[PDB]
């Protein structure tokens, strides 16, 4: 009743899972991934200009 | 009727007993017939059986025991089936028997 | 200021500004622990034949 996975974390992929346990049927499900920004733990330093 | 073939469509952990069986009873006239299976092994779901005439008159059956042997005495004769009573997923529930 | 971030970007990644969005990158993969209801298979019998 839990399962797990681990899919191609680029987005434009399909990932899809057809798991069932006894007496439940089976279960497909189709799971897609969209953007998932990177942003680092930044710390600015100087504010250049002229 | 005659031709006992069992379909038991599943073969539960199992919790209240409840599972897949079906005795597809070459018969003329379906109606009223005797249910209770000869075997102890695994715990009977229903009483009675709806004969479908012709058909797979469908039952239910539980039984824990992993290795089941399913022996009806469906009720113009027994009925030989055997499947593998697949280990549930909970831990703790209402009942069960078998 | 020469060739972009994520216009020089390697890694496939889509680099943007402040909500500093690298995101949609050619890196890694998606693990996934997927807790499944009761309602997601059908019955035992309640298959179609």
């Amino acid at each position: 009743y839990e399962h797990t996975a681990t899919i191609p974390n680029v987005v434009g992929f399909p990932y899809k899972a057809h798991i069932e346990r006894n007496g439940f049927s089976p279960m497909t499900l189709q799971l897609e991934v969209v953007e998932t920004s990177w942003e680092p733990t930044l710390n600015l330093e100087y504010i250049t200009c002229e | 009727v005659t031709d006992l073939s069992c379909q038991v469509v599943v073969c539960t952990h199992s919790s209240d007993f409840g599972g897949v069986a079906t005795l597809s009873y070459k018969t003329d006239k379906p109606g009223k017939c005797a249910v209770h299976s000869h075997s102890n092994v695994a715990t009977l779901q229903e009483a009675t059986v709806d004969v479908k005439e012709d058909g797979k008159v469908t039952v239910h059956f539980s039984t824990a025991s992993a290795s089941p042997a399913f022996k009806v005495s469906v009720c113009d004769a027994k009925t030989t089936c055997t499947a593998a009573c697949e280990p549930p997923k909970d831990h703790i529930v209402p009942y069960g028997a078998s | 200021k020469g060739s972009s971030l994520n216009t020089k970007a390697p890694f496939g990644c889509k680099i943007k500004t402040n909500p500093v969005r690298a995101m949609d990158c050619a890196v890694g993969s998606i693990p996934v622990s997927m807790d499944i209801p009761d309602s997601a298979f059908t019955r035992v019998v309640d298959a179609p034949a």
